[PDB]
C-alpha cells in the first residue's frame, strides 16, 4: 500500500510562518518527484510546487514564488514544505503529491490532505 | 504558463447518461494531460492518464481522447456514484495547471 | 515496462541549453546563444541518457589519452567518420 | 542507426547531481586530487543539461602561485547553473593538476575537462552520444538568476576525512 | 543563354592564386607558393562563382557560430564528411 | 556530384570589389562596426581571386591600445593586392571588435576571419565551395608591385554620416 | 541600337598629353569589359589597354605601359584613356571596343574611332 | 605575350573563288578566337567568334574551324564585296594580341 | 624469395613503442604509457616498412606544405576520409 | 584494403639509423641547414622504432637567443633512446629555422615537426602507414638506461666540410 | 662459399682482458645481425651476444651484461667481442654465428670458433 | 627470459630406429626454433628451422614439428653417422636460448 501522510498545519497569524510535513511510505521516495497541491475554501485545484527527486528541479507557482520553499530528504523519506509570510489568500488544503515519472509524469498517489488557515 | 480551459464549468446529467467534459490548452503538451475525480471532503482521484489511458481501479465508464490542443472527457454511462466534480491538468512544463472544474449534478 | 521501484541513480526530469540574424555583429552575444529544451522521460529516455552518459567515460577518457591534442579534441568527425567505416 | 549530417550527432553533458551524487563542496572535494604525470585534455560537446551546483575555485598556495591551471581562451563558465559555491583562499603547497576520481568530466562552456581551470565555473559530469534526425529531434526535444555561496580553505595539514581542498568554511 | 544585360553584381573576368623541390629547405618560400590561374566566364561560371560565395556566408557564418574552436577551423573534411554521410 | 580525395574541393575566397562593391577606404569603413560579446571566428580555404583594393590598419586609442585584435602567428597579408590602403592613426576609444555589417569575411593568406586583426592586409569577400576533379579542373583552371596609399584618422566624435574608423584622410 | 561614341582627339605636341573620352549607348555599360585598339597609318590593328567592369583587372600593352592610363565611369556610361608623355609612334585611329564576357570574350562593338596625331 | 602569325599577308582571288586564310597561335588559347573584316576608313567588323560561330548579320561564306593551336578562316563564294583585310585576334589572356592581316584583292 | 644480399639499406629487426585504470588520475604517466612490442622481417615486413616510410616523405611533405595548421596537422582522419571517399 | 575504425590506422616512426645512414653528431649536422621564409610543420603518428642515436641541442648566438624554435607545450623529448648527444654551445649568428636536407622529419614524442626545437631530445627519420585490424595486429605486433654524450660547437667562421652547427667536441 | 673465421683468442689471466675478432667471406657482411655463441668444456651451447646490421639493436646475456662489448666494422667485414673482467666461467669456444633474418632469424652459418682460456 | 627444456638429456638407439626429440618453451615463440646437430670438435651444423623447414644439404631422415609451444625433431631412419648431440634454439627475442642437449648414444 503506498501512502503520503501530511501533518503540520494549523491556525497561523497573517504575516507568519507554518512548516508542513509528509511521510511517505510503501514507494521508493528518492525516485520520484513530489509536489504540493493546495484547494482554497470552495475553490479549484491548484498546483503550488514541485521538488525533483536529485533536488535539481525546483519549480513555484508565481503566486507563492519567493515566499514558500520546498525541499525532500530522501533517506527519511519525508517532504517539507516552508510557508513565509502567509497571506489571507494562502487558506487551502494542501496534499502532498507523487508525480510518476515513468506513466507520463501523472499525480497518482494524493494524501488525505492538511488544513492551513490564515486568520 | 500554459492555460486549460474546461467546458462547461458545471452539467447536469442522470443515471445512464452519456457526458461529455472537454478540456483546451492554450500551447501544445502532446498527451500529458489527466483527469481527477474530486467528492466533498475527498482527496482528488486519479482516473485518465496520458490523454486516454486508464488508470488500474477505475471503471471503463469514463475515457479520454485527444485532438491537438483539445481533451475530452467521455462518461458513456453515469452511476449514482459519478456525481462529482472533475478536472483536467497539464503534466507537461513547470507550472503545472488545473482546469476551472465541472460540477456534476443530477437531472 | 519501466518503474522508479528499479532507478535509483537517475533523476527522471531534463532540461538542457541547446533577416539580418545570421551576422556575427548583429547576433546573439557569448552568454544569449542557448535555448531552453525539455526531455520527457517518455521511454525511460531520460535515465537511459543518464546510464549512457556514465557509461561512456571510460570510451572517452581512454580515447582522450591515445591523443596529444593539448588545445581542444573534436569527437563529432571521429564518431562520423567511424560511423562511415563500420558499414 | 541512421545519420545524415554531422549536426545530428549529439555530445549531451549530464551532471553528477542528476544522477543522485551529493555535490556540496564538503563532499565534492574528495573527488578530486592532485597528481603529477597527467596532462590536461579536452573535447567539446554540444548541449549540457542545467546543474544545480557549479563550482568557482580561486585557492592559492602560500607562496601565491594559484593551484589549478590558467584556462584557454575558450573557456567559459557554466552557461546554467542554479547554485555558484565560490571556493576561495590558501592551501598549502600541492604539486601538479587536480583531476576527478571518478574518470567524469569538469563540464565548462561546450568544453569538458579532464582538469579543473582557475577562475572558471565548472559543473561534474559525463558525455553522452545520441544520433537523431529533424523528424525525431522535434519530438524528442521540445522547443536565471544564481545562488551565490562563499567559502574559505586554511592553509595547513588536511585531515584524514577531507576533500583536497582541505576544509572549507562558509563566510559572508 | 547568357548575356550581361542580366548580370549586374558580378565582373565576370577572373584570375586567382592557387628533383629536390618538394623538400621544404628546397621548396618555395611563404610568398612564392602561388600560381596565377585563369577562369573563364565560358557558361557563366564567374558569375555563378560570385553568387554562390556571395549566398555560402549564411550558411558559413552559423556554422563559425556553432562551433568553439577559436584557433582555425577546418572545412574540408566537414565537406567530405556530409558529402559520404549525404549518400 | 563526384568526390575522389579531399583535395578536389576547393573554396575559392572571391572579393567585394569583383561583385560591384564600392571599396575605398571611406566606403568600406561604414561596413565595419565594433561590438562586445562575440568571438572572433576563422576558417581556411584553399585560393583566392586577385583582389583590386586591400587594406593595412593600425588605428590606436588615445590611451595606446590598438584597436584591433592581434593576429595569431597563421595570419599573413593577402597574397596578390593591387592597391594596399594604410589606415593610420588616433581615434576615440571603442570596445570590442571590427566584425563586418554584411556578414562578409576579412579574407587573410588563406584564411578567413570574422574580425580584422591589426599589422595585416586583408580584403573583404566570401568563401564558395566547388568540387571538382583532375580532368575537369584542367579545362576550368588555366595555368607584381602594389600601389601603396596612406589614410590617417582623428579622435574624437564620429559623424553620422562616417565609418567606424571615423573620417579618413590622405596624406603623403 | 548599341554604340560607342569617340571624342577628344586631336594634334599634340610630341612630349605632352591628350584625353580620349568614349560615351556608350544601347547596352549596360557597367556590366562589361572595355578596351581600347589604335590602328597606325597605313598598319594593322592593336589593342593598348582593357578595364575590367568592376575596374579590378586592368591591362596594358607594354608599349604603352606605365604611359597610358585606362579608366571608366560606370554610371556616366563613359570610357576613358589619358594619354601621357605622346611619341611619334602614337600617330594611330583609336576605337573603343566592348568585350563581350559572355560570348568567349568577343570584341563585337566597335567606334567609328578618333584620330590622334603626334606632330 | 601570346604570338599570332596569320598567312599569307596578302592573297589574290576572283569572285566565286574559294579562300584559305590562316592563324596560328604561340600557347594554346582554347577555343578564343575571333575574326574580323576592314575595309579603307572603316571600323573593323565581327565575322567569327568562339574560332566557329557566325556573328548575326554575317552571310555564310565565311566560316572557322580550330584544330589546336590552328585556326582557318574560309570564304568558300566570294562576292564583290568580301575584298578587305581580315585579322585573327586571340580573346583569351591580356595583352590581347592581333595577326599582322591578309589583304585580298582581286585576281 | 627475400634475401640479404638484395637489402642494403634496412636494419631487419624492428622493435617499437606503442580497474579503475582508465582514470587519468590512476593510470599511467606521460613517461609509462608506451609498451615495447617486436616486429619480426617474416615476410620481409620490415624492410617494406621502412622503404614505405622513407617513400611516404614526400607526399607527407607536400600535404603538410598545402596547410596553413600552424599547431599540429591530424593525418588519421585524413587518410580515412580518402579511404571512404576513394571507393 | 579493409578499414573499420580509425584505430586500425597506424602511422609509424622510423629512423635513419635503420637505414644504414651514420647518426653521428658530425654526419647528422651536415644534413640539417638553417633557412628563412619556410614555416615549421607538425603531424602526428603513433608509435615509433626505438632509436639509437637521438639529439638534445641547446646552440645558442653570440647574441645569446637560441637559434632553434621554441617547442610548443606538447612536444615532449623521443620515448626510447639508447644514447642521446646533448649538442650545446655558441655558434655564429644564422637566421631562419634549421630544416632537413633529405626531407625526413625530426621525430619528437609522437610528433615529427620539419624544424627542431629547442631543449628537446629527437630523431631522425620518417612516417609510414600502415593499415591493419585486430585480427592480423595480433600477429603482426608482438606485445631503458640512456647513454649520455656531450659536445660543445665554438663560435666562428664554419669549415666547408661541416655540419651547420660547426665543428663539434666532445667533452666531460 | 660463406665462411666466418675467428681468430685473437689465448691464455688470459682472470681478471683481464682478451678481444676477439671474426672476419666474413662470400656474403654481404652489413646486411646479417650477428651473434657470438660460446661453448664451456664438456656443457652446452651458450648464446652470449648479438649485434644488429645497423648496430641499433644490441644484446647480451646477463652472465656477461657489462663485461662483455660487440660491435662491428661493416666495411671491412668485421665482427669483434672485447671480453673485460674475464672470469673462471669464461672459459669456452667462441663461434662468431651469422643469423639469417630473412629465414627466420636461423643461426645458420657458424665458424671453426676458437679457444679462450682463463686461468 | 624465454626458457627451452629438451627431452630426454640422453637417448639410445640403434641404426634404422626411429628417434623422437621434444622441446619446450616457456612462453609461445611462434615458429622460430631451430635444431642443431653437433659432433665432438665440430662447429654445430643446422637441421630444422622455421620448426619445421630442411636446411639444404641435410638428408630427409630429420624432420621437425610444432605444437603450440611443443615441438619435436624426428630422425625415422638412423644411419651410422647420425650418433651426436643435438640442441633446439629459439630464434625470437632476445636473449636467445638453447636447450640443454640430447646424446644419442649406441644401442
Ligand atoms: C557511474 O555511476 C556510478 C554510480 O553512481 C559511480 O559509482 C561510484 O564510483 C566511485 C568511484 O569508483 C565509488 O567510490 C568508491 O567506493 C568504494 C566503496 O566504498 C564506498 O562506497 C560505499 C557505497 O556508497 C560506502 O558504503 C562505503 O562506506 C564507501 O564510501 C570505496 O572503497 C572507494 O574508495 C577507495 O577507492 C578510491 C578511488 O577513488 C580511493 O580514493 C579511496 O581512497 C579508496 O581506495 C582504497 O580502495 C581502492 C579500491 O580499488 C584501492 O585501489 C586503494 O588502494 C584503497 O585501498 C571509492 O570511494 C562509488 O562507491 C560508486 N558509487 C556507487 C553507488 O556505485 C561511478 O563513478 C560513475 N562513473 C562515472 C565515470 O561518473
Ligand atoms: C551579397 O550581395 C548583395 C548585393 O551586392 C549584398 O547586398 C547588400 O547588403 C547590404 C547589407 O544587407 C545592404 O545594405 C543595407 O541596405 C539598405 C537599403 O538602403 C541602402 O541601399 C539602397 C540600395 O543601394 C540605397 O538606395 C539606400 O540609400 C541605402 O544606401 C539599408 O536600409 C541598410 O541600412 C540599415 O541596415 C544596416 C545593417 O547593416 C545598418 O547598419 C543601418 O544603420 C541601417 O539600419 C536600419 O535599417 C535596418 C533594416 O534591417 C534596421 O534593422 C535598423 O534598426 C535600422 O532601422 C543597409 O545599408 C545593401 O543594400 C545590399 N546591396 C544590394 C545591392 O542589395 C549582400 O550583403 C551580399 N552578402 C554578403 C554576405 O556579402
Ligand atoms: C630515402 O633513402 C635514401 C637512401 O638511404 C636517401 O638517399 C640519400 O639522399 C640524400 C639526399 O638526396 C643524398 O645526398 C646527396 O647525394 C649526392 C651524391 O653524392 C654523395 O653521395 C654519394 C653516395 O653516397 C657519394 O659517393 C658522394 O661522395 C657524395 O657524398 C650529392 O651530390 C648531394 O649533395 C648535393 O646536394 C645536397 C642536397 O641536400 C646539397 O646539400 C649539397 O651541397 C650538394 O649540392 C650540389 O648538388 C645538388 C644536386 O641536386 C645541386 O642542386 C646543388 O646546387 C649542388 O650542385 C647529397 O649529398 C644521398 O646520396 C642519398 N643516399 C643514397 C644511398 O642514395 C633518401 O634521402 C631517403 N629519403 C628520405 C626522405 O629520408
Ligand atoms: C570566479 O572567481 C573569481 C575569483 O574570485 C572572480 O574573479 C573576479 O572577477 C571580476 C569580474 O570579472 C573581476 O573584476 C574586475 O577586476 C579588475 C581588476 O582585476 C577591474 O579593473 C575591473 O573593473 C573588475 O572589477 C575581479 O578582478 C576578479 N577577481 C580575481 C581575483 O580574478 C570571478 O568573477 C568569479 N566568477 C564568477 C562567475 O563568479
Ligand atoms: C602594415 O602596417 C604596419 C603599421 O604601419 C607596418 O608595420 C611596420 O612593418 C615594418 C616592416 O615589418 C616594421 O619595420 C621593422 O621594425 C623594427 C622595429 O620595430 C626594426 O627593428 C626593423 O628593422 C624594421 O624596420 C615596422 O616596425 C612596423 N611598424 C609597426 C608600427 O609595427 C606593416 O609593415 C604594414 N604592412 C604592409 C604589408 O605594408
Ligand atoms: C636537454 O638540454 C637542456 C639544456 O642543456 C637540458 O635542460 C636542463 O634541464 C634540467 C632538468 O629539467 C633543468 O634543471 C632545472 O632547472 C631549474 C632552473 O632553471 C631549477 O629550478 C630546477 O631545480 C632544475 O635544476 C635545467 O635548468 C635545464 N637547463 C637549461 C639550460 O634549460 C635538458 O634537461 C636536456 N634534456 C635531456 C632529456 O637531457
Ligand atoms: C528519421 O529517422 C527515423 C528513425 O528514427 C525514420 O523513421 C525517419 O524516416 C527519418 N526521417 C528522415 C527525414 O530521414
Ligand atoms: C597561513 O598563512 C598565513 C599568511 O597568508 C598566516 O597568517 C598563517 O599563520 C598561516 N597558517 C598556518 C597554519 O601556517
Ligand atoms: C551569513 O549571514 C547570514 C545572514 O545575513 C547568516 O544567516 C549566515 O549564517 C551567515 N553565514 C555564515 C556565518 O557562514
Ligand atoms: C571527372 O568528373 C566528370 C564529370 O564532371 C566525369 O565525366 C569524368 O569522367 C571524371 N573523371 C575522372 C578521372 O574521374
Ligand atoms: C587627440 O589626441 C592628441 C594627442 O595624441 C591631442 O593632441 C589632440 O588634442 C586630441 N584631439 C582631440 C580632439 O581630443
Ligand atoms: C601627395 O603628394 C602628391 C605629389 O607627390 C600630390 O599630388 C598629392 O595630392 C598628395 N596627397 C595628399 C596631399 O593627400
Ligand atoms: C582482418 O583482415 C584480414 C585480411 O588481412 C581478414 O582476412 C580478416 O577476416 C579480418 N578480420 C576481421 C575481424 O575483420
Ligand atoms: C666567442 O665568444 C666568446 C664569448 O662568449 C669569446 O670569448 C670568444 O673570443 C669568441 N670567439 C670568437 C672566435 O669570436
Ligand atoms: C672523458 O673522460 C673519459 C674518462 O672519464 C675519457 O676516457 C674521455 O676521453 C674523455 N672525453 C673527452 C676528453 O672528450
Amino acid at each position: 500500500e503506498v501512502q503520503l501522510v501530511e501533518s503540520g498545519g494549523g491556525l497561523v497569524k497573517p504575516g507568519g510562518s507554518l512548516r508542513l510535513s509528509c511521510a511517505a511510505s510503501g514507494f521508493t521516495f528518492s525516485s520520484y518527484t513530489m509536489n504540493w497541491v493546495r484547494q482554497a475554501p470552495g475553490k479549484g485545484l491548484e498546483w503550488v510546487s514541485s521538488i525533483s527527486s536529485s533536488e535539481s528541479y525546483i519549480y513555484y507557482v508565481d503566486s507563492v514564488q519567493g515566499r514558500f520553499t520546498i525541499s525532500r530528504d530522501n533517506a527519511k523519506n519525508s517532504l517539507y514544505l516552508q510557508l513565509n509570510s502567509l497571506r489571507a489568500e494562502d487558506t487551502a488544503v494542501y496534499y502532498c503529491v507523487r508525480r510518476d515519472n515513468w506513466n507520463y509524469d501523472t499525480l497518482d498517489i494524493w494524501g488525505q490532505g492538511t488544513m492551513v488557515t490564515v486568520s | 504558463d500554459i492555460v486549460m480551459t474546461q467546458s462547461p464549468s458545471s452539467l447536469s446529467a442522470s443515471v445512464g447518461d452519456r457526458v461529455i467534459i472537454t478540456c483546451r490548452a492554450s500551447q501544445s503538451i502532446s498527451t500529458y494531460l489527466n483527469w481527477y475525480q474530486q467528492k466533498p471532503g475527498k482527496a482528488p482521484k486519479l482516473l485518465i492518464y496520458a490523454a486516454s489511458s486508464l488508470q488500474s481501479g477505475v471503471p471503463s465508464r469514463f475515457s479520454g481522447s485527444e485532438s491537438g490542443t483539445d481533451f475530452t472527457l467521455t462518461i458513456s454511462g453515469l452511476q449514482p456514484e459519478d456525481f462529482a466534480t472533475y478536472y483536467c491538468l497539464q503534466s507537461y512544463d513547470a507550472p503545472l495547471t488545473f482546469g476551472g472544474g465541472t460540477k456534476v449534478d443530477i437531472k | 515496462a519501466y518503474s522508479g521501484e528499479n532507478e535509483n541513480d537517475c533523476d527522471a526530469e531534463l532540461r538542457i541549453w541547446s533577416g539580418l540574424s545570421w551576422i556575427p555583429f548583429f547576433g546573439p552575444g557569448i552568454e544569449g546563444l542557448y535555448t531552453a529544451v525539455l526531455i520527457k522521460n517518455q521511454n525511460n529516455l531520460v535515465c537511459r541518457l543518464r546510464r549512457l552518459a556514465n557509461q561512456t567515460a571510460k570510451s572517452l577518457e581512454l580515447l582522450l589519452r591515445v591523443t596529444t591534442e593539448e588545445r581542444t579534441f573534436s569527437l563529432i568527425n571521429r564518431i562520423a567518420i567511424d560511423f562511415l567505416l563500420t558499414r | 542507426g541512421t545519420l545524415q549530417k554531422t549536426e545530428d550527432v549529439h555530445l549531451m553533458g549530464f551532471t553528477l547531481s542528476g544522477q543522485k551524487v551529493a555535490d556540496s563542496p564538503l563532499e565534492a572535494s574528495k573527488r578530486w586530487a592532485f597528481r603529477t604525470g597527467v596532462p590536461p585534455k579536452n573535447v567539446e560537446y554540444t548541449e549540457g543539461e542545467e546543474a544545480k551546483t557549479c563550482y568557482n575555485i580561486s585557492v592559492t598556495d602560500p607562496s601565491g602561485k594559484s593551484l589549478l591551471l590558467d584556462p584557454p581562451t575558450n573557456i567559459r563558465d557554466y552557461p546554467k547553473c542554479k547554485t555558484i559555491h565560490h571556493i576561495q583562499g590558501q592551501n598549502p603547497h600541492a604539486q601538479g593538476i587536480a583531476l576527478h576520481l571518478w574518470g567524469a568530466f569538469f563540464l565548462y562552456d561546450r568544453i569538458a575537462s579532464t582538469t579543473m581551470y582557475r577562475g572558471k565555473v565548472f559543473t561534474e559530469g559525463n558525455i553522452a552520444a545520441m544520433i537523431v534526425n529533424k523528424t525525431v529531434h522535434k519530438m524528442i526535444f521540445s522547443r536565471l538568476t544564481s545562488t551565490n555561496k562563499y567559502w574559505t580553505s586554511s592553509n595547513g595539514t588536511q585531515t584524514n576525512d577531507t576533500g583536497c581542498f582541505g576544509a572549507l568554511q562558509e563566510y559572508n
